[PDB]
């Protein structure tokens, strides 16, 4: 059944299993018309598809051209979740193949359950956890992949960068729902704290900054007031 | 008209014929029920007043034999029986008449209930949804699970209804995923009425016999497979008129009929008002909505 804090180290097993958020798969702005209407137009998306256990992201990304003549965009746009999560599992040998997917958002599950038909042994599965992975696209390398895209395609990351050489995945994935959930919260003051010391850089091959163990607990510190301050902000407290 | 003769009855029971129903007392001088109109099928069940669990019942078709009623006191029911001889059948027949010891099948003239009930429903497919092949009449209860029920256990005294599964390889075409899970017309249309069926009616003559068995027995795998079949043509967008205008009647004859105080168990809310204000067809179930609206505005 759902996912929730009680079964929470089911993450960090050694069993494959996939979190799969749509949130960022059909995405708009809202202007209006010469004629004083109002009209949406479509920018890219991506499929936010996570291996909690290893990091590893499969981004898929959506371009704006698999809209063109539908209707129901916000409908089809679960269906296309679905179609290309399917495709991704037939993409991979069997011993790669999750035995779980968990589906940030309940809308996906019927969408998802029909796709996968042919893998009947694989649960489609909600959860009661609040996660934050909509805020995937305050990650500026992500976002840079996805607004480039002329056309359809699958890039591949680690989401944890080198994290699980020094830490578990169970550290690590609290580190970045910490992250990411500060930057959904005050995107602004989450990317000066991640940036503010000039001297710690993003490598090449990294999403985030190079921070030694102790500079990571002095961010997570930060990160933790942003988002009780902004709790504060918010509700005057 | 036919007749099915009892041979006593030795225990205090609810009988009922069709929509009929009369108590028996222990040990009262009953013989049968009379006047029975040819040309239907017909259902005979009980109700035993010590133990109102189980009601249960036998479908039935005069045309096809000499039938009667006998209390087995070993296992505890009034069990169908056919009789080969004819002319001792007769000769019983009669003389419980002229003894006036039976009820006569209570028809009123204007009265179309019965046939616009069981207009679809046919013996010969009855038994095959429940197999029993050495009688020509079926028996079903108010525990008997279905063929459904049971995937999810004796075979034997299972309902065979046909498998309806919206999230099912059958239903769902390779390539059309979210198409035929929106629109179900494929499944209804090729799947199911050319495929299975045959024919409309066919498929009319299994949803009619699982409602009156939801009805006359309570019993639940019966209501989900009405539920089902009412629900696989309300979501497909493609259905020939003469389907959507006999569905509105059979519909609106079982709303009609269905006791005002079983309404909360033997209705389903969500496919209601799923069929009669969202789906396809919300707009083409007049008769239905209707009766539904004035009879049972609560489930709305
Ligand atoms: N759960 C996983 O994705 C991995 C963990 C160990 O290597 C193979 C499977």
């Amino acid at each position: 059944g759902a996912m929730n804090s009680s079964n929470y180290a089911e993450l960090f097993n050694n069993d494959i299993k996939l979190f799969v958020d749509d949130t960022n798969v059909y995405r708009v702005t809202v202007h209006k018309t010469f004629e004083g209407n109002v009209a949406t137009k479509a920018i890219n998306g991506c499929i936010f598809t996570l291996n909690p256990k290893t990091g590893h992201l499969f981004l898929k990304i959506i371009h704006t051209s698999v809209w063109a003549g539908q209707k129901r965009l916000s409908q089809l746009a679960k269906w296309k979740t679905a179609e290309e999560v399917s495709a991704l599992v037939r993409s991979l040998p069997k011993e790669e193949q999750p035995k779980q997917i968990i589906v940030t958002r309940k809308a996906m599950l019927d969408p998802l359950e029909v796709h996968m038909l042919d893998f009947p042994n694989i649960a489609i599965r909600p959860t009661e956890l609040r996660l934050p992975f909509s805020a995937a696209m305050s990650i500026d390398k992500l976002s840079d992949v996805v607004m480039k895209a002329t056309e359809p395609q699958m890039v591949l990351f680690n989401i944890y960068d080198d994290w699980l050489d020094r830490i578990s995945s169970y550290t690590a994935f609290s580190r970045l729902t910490l992250l990411l959930r500060a930057l959904k919260t005050n995107e602004e003051s989450a990317k000066m704290i991640l940036l503010s010391d000039p001297t710690i850089t993003i490598k090449s091959y990294h999403l985030w900054p190079s921070f030694t163990d102790e500079q990571w607990i002095t961010i997570e510190s930060q990160m933790r007031d942003l988002i009780l301050t902004e709790y504060g902000r918010k509700y005057n407290v | 008209m036919n007749t099915v003769p009892f041979t006593s009855a030795p225990i205090e029971v609810t009988i009922g014929i069709d929509q009929y129903s009369f108590n028996v007392k222990e040990n009262q001088p009953f013989h049968g029920i009379k006047d029975i109109p040819i040309g239907h099928v017909h259902v005979i069940h009980f109700q035993h007043a010590d133990n109102s669990s189980m009601r249960y019942g036998y479908w039935f078709d005069c045309r096809m034999g000499n039938f009667y009623i006998q209390y087995d006191p070993k296992d505890g029911l009034y069990k169908m029986m056919e009789e080969r001889d004819g002319a001792k059948f007769e000769n019983i027949v009669h003389n419980f008449k002229e003894r006036q010891m039976m009820v006569s099948y209570p028809k009123i003239d204007e009265d179309d209930t019965w046939y616009n009930l069981t207009e679809f429903v046919q013996m010969d497919k009855i038994r095959k949804i429940v197999r029993k092949d050495e009688n020509q009449f079926s028996y079903v209860d108010s525990s008997m699970t279905t063929v459904q029920e049971n995937e999810l256990s004796d075979p034997a005294h299972s309902l065979n209804y046909t498998v309806i599964n919206f999230k099912s390889r059958e239903a769902i075409r390779p390539g059309h995923e979210m198409e035929d899970f929106l629109d179900k017309s494929y499944y209804l249309n090729t799947v199911m009425l050319q495929g299975i069926f045959k024919n409309s009616s066919n498929y009319f003559g299994e949803l009619q016999f699982a409602f009156l068995n939801a009805m006359f027995f309570g019993n639940y795998g019966s209501s989900l497979q009405w539920h089902a079949m009412i629900e696989l043509i309300c979501s497909s967008a493609t259905v020939p008129k003469h389907m959507l205008d006999k569905l509105d009647e059979i519909l609106y004859y079982q709303i009609k009929t269905l006791p005002e105080q079983y309404s909360d168990i033997l209705l389903n809310e969500r496919v209601w008002n799923i069929c009669l204000y969202s789906s396809f067809q919300k707009n083409s179930l007049h008769n239905t909505e209707k009766i539904m609206e004035n009879k049972y505005p609560e489930l709305l």
